[PDB]
């Protein structure tokens, strides 16, 4: 389907930051994982990944303080 | 298959 919109990006990176995680380091590679397809950049991904990667995001930012 | 569902570390 389509590609991730600003908001859900903005959402996602606004979740990053407050995991001290990166698209780079962290979450691209992740998605390379999980999706199968080979994920170079934050605006690769379709809205339907990016809604999936965003519930992850918030289940670790409400689980536990970040050390 | 490994999913965002699962309790991944991350």
């Amino acid at each position: 389907i389509t590609p991730v919109n600003d908001e859900t990006m903005q959402e996602i990176n606004t979740l990053l930051i407050a995991l001290d995680k990166t698209w780079d380091d962290d979450l691209l590679p992740l998605c390379s994982q999980i999706f199968r397809r080979d994920i170079r950049a934050s605006s690769e991904l379709t809205q339907a990944e990016a809604v999936k990667a965003l519930g992850f995001l918030k289940q670790k930012a409400a689980e536990q303080k970040v050390a | 298959w490994m999913d965002f569902d699962d309790d991944i570390p991350f």
